[PDB]
């Protein structure tokens, strides 16, 4: 904890507050990137943010798309995740490393938010549950 | 016997690759159809309110 | 009726209907319901249980029966 | 001063208020109705109109009917005076034992406790069920989920958790029956009179349980708020009396289904597969109140129905992030006869860390799961070929897993009428000792069905020694017993003559009954 911030928008919090928590956690983490130091941001269940943002959009009567998600739900996660950069040397040379966490259902990476974040991010660490019970922990496919 | 099981188990990996190919075409058709179906259900429920 | 169901299920679960061709088990139990005693159904309906005075007395009365093929 | 009904569409009532609308979540009373009809304000529609959900049926509501604001949310009686009673969603007694004595009446709506008053203490709740306390052990003070589709055993498992955990523990219990069968709510009530958990009459204060019932026949407004009513009785016992509570919720799925049934009539465009847009935050507002705080402790056990055995479905999938132990029940385990039909791999607990349960419980549980996972990777090749090419390293892990599979089965003391077996309570040490025997080959010689539906490893040896007596005891009764007896298998009409012939009336006589019901009342 002497190096960690925890931004916590829990389950009882309002859906606007879970939508804004990866963005407000990123702005706290962008402080270290912009001042030459290095950051590590982890958006644990970025798939739970998108569910909170789908709640606000259907309630604001915005027109729904696939799995009732908005049109700008790719733009939701890309605008957040593209803030993780390695800066150039004339901007301090600082960095921010993002680890978005996406929960699949039955290992389906063709789900709509999962294909969005796979497009945005560089790699993926796929953890397969079948390797998890074989004793292979961390269950990295 | 081992050399006819080898030709038999070659003819069944083809038959289990030809069947797997027809199932994946059938799965992609059902995958596309359930995305269209869930979306038409969502737009109909939205058009009934707007 | 429920007493002729349990007698026919008794004839299959107490091993009285192997040695019988599997194609004519349908016709085998049509004998079994009709060739056992019409008084053994009344006791099983009145008791509701196949008593110890009856589970031998019926399985020894499920031997004096003529089954097809056999 | 009061409002009037402006619109009735199903279970959703619009009430127009000339001046000073009630707050959202507040309770309204329709006077002039045949029964007590309580509405609860869901939203302000905007033209001095609130939109409400009804806690009862809206058949017989009239536009223009006077609606009285109560000025607060739904208030239910809480305290010791509810122990032994069955309540409604609105706090009414439905057990016909008089009015409910109330220490206080509390709003069923409150916020989650805080982040500061959370409890970070993990101690195991021993349940006696050996598949639970080995592989996915429960936490004393944590949220427990029982997943599974229709008919896999969620209600028998939650009934066995009642008489194994709540039958002797320090605090009180609350059963919240949320939108399930009325028949099994009566079965649970009568079982707790006989078990002495609920005492009736003047011994009512010695009860240890409160039932709050909102079963399947109730409207979606009722079933959406029963879980909040039963939680409010559990929150009084935790916040005010400061003591440990057990809270059993049968199908927390029905809470999400009930909100989904009114949701489109509340003006919400639907979310994914058919649920409301507020699916995760309606569920999250409920589960965040069922917590161990610094005042007391609520050990929740929630059954979760998964629709069509689908754990991918959004209402079970949202529940998974709320629990500390997710016993997942599977149909494929139930179809083989292993009961409790717990998926030993899919069941996950947070008490399965080695620095919590020790190393000799963690390595047995991780060892049992490794042998069961390997067997499932061999069962692809056994069901095609048939285990004669399996290395005798792989043949031994098939025999070890098949013994492990049956040894997770256990007779339940409440399933004594489904399985004809008296139920077995297995201690935690006897479960660890047994599965460490089956893992390290200490019991490789015993048969496979000697492990099936037994208590512990000492009863496997008392069953393998029993079956090897009783298979070689087959041929005593083959050559005799057909004839020559002591004549207590007597003659034909000997057994027909004690038949007390009951008089049949040979006509129904209902038209004499139907006229007789006219003269009565
Ligand atoms: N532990 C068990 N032992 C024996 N039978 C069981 C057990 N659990 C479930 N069953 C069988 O499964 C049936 C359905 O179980 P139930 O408790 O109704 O589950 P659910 O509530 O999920 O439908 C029961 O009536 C019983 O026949
Ligand atoms: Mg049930």
């Amino acid at each position: 904890m002497r190096y960690t911030i925890m931004v916590s928008a829990t389950a009882s919090d309002a859906a606007p507050l879970q939508f804004l928590a990866p963005y407000s956690g990123c702005a706290m983490a962008e402080y270290f990137r912009d001042t030459g130091k290095h950051g590590l941001i982890i958006y644990d269940d970025l798939s739970k943010q998108s569910v909170a943002y789908r709640q606000m959009s259907l309630l604001l009567r915005r027109p729904p798309g696939r799995e009732a998600f908005p049109g700008d739900v790719f733009y939701l996660h890309s605008r957040l995740l593209e803030r993780a950069a390695k800066l150039s040397k004339e901007l301090g040379g600082g960095s921010l490393t993002a680890f978005p966490v996406i929960e699949t259902q039955a290992g389906d990476v063709s789900a709509y938010i999962a294909t969005n974040v796979i497009s945005i991010t560089d790699g993926q660490i796929f953890l397969e549950t079948e390797l998890f019970y074989k004793g292979i922990r961390p269950a990295l496919n | 016997e081992h050399a006819s099981r080898m030709s038999a188990m070659e003819n069944s990996t083809k038959s289990a690759g030809e069947m797997l190919g027809k199932l994946t075409l059938d799965y992609n058709r059902k995958r596309q159809a359930t995305i269209t179906t869930e979306l038409i259900e969502i737009i109909a429920g939205a058009s009934a309110l707007m | 009726p429920i007493e002729r169901q349990t007698v026919a299920v008794y004839a299959a679960t107490k091993g009285f209907l192997d040695k019988v061709r599997v194609q004519d088990i349908v016709a085998a139990e049509e004998a079994v319901i009709s060739q056992v005693n019409p008084a053994v159904f009344k006791i099983l309906k009145a008791n509701g249980k196949i008593t110890p005075a009856l589970d031998a007395h019926l399985k020894a009365e499920l031997r004096k029966v003529k089954l097809p093929g056999a | 001063d009061a409002g009037y009904v402006s619109q009735v569409i199903g279970p959703v009532v619009d009430v127009r208020f000339d001046g000073e609308l009630p707050s959202i979540l507040s309770s309204l009373e329709v006077e002039g109705h045949s029964v007590r009809l309580v509405l609860e304000v869901a939203q302000h529609m905007g033209d001095n109109t609130v939109r409400c959900i009804a806690m009862d049926s809206t058949d017989g509501l009239v536009r223009g009917q006077k609606v009285v604001d109560t000025g607060s949310p739904i208030k239910v009686p809480v305290g010791r005076g509810t122990l032994g009673r069955i309540m409604n969603v609105i706090g009414e007694p439905v057990d016909e034992q008089g009015p409910i004595d109330a220490a206080d009446i509390w709003s069923i709506h409150r916020e989650a406790p805080e982040f500061t008053e959370q409890s970070t203490e993990q101690e195991i709740l021993v349940t006696g069920i050996k598949v639970v306390d080995l592989l996915a052990p429960y936490q004393r003070g944590g949220k427990i989920g029982l997943f599974g589709g229709a008919g896999v055993g969620k209600t028998v498992l939650i009934m066995e958790l009642i008489n194994n955990v709540a039958k002797a523990h320090g605090g009180f219990s609350v059963f919240a029956g949320v939108g399930e069968r009325t028949r099994e709510g009566n079965d649970l009530y009568r079982e707790m009179i006989e078990s002495g958990v609920i005492k009736l009459g003047a011994e009512r204060g010695n009860s240890k349980c409160t039932l709050v019932y909102g079963q399947m026949n109730e409207p979606p407004g009722a079933r959406a708020r029963v879980a909040l009513t039963g939680l409010t009785v559990a929150e009084y016992f935790r916040d005010i009396e400061g003591q440990d509570v057990l809270l059993f919720v049968d199908n927390i799925f029905r809470f999400t289904q009930a909100n989904s049934e009114v949701s489109a009539l509340l003006g919400r465009i639907p979310s994914a597969v058919g649920y409301q847009p507020t699916l995760a935050t309606d569920l999250g507002g409920l589960q965040e109140r069922i917590t161990t705080t610094t005042k007391g402790s609520i050990t929740s056990v929630q059954a979760v129905y998964v629709p069509a055995d689908d754990l991918t479905d959004p209402a079970p999938a949202t529940t998974f992030a709320h629990l500390d132990a997710t016993t997942v029940l599977s149909r494929s385990i139930a179809e083989l006869g292993i009961y409790p039909a717990v998926d030993p791999l899919d069941s996950t607990s947070r008490m399965l860390n080695p620095n919590v349960i020790g190393a000799e419980h963690y390595n047995v549980a991780r060892g049992v799961q490794k042998v069961l996972q390997d067997y499932k990777n061999l069962q692809d090749i056994i069901a095609i070929l048939g285990m004669d090419e399996l290395s005798e390293e792989d043949k031994l892990t098939v025999a070890r897993a098949r013994k492990i599979q049956r040894f997770l089965s256990q007779p339940f003391q409440v399933a004594e009428v489904f399985t004809g077996t008296p139920g077995k309570y297995v201690d935690l040490a006897d479960t660890i000792s047994g599965f460490q025997g089956v893992l390290t080959g200490k019991y490789d010689d015993l048969p496979e069905m000697a492990f099936y539906m037994v208590g512990d490893i000492k009863e496997v040896k008392e069953k393998a020694d029993k079956m090897a007596k009783d298979i070689a005891s087959r041929k005593e009764a083959d050559n005799k017993k057909v004839s020559e007896e002591l004549k207590d298998i007597p003659s034909l009409d000997k057994l027909v003559s004690e038949i007390k012939e009951v008089v049949i009336e040979e006509d129904d006589g209902l038209e004499e009954d139907f006229k007789a019901e006219a003269l009565s009342s």
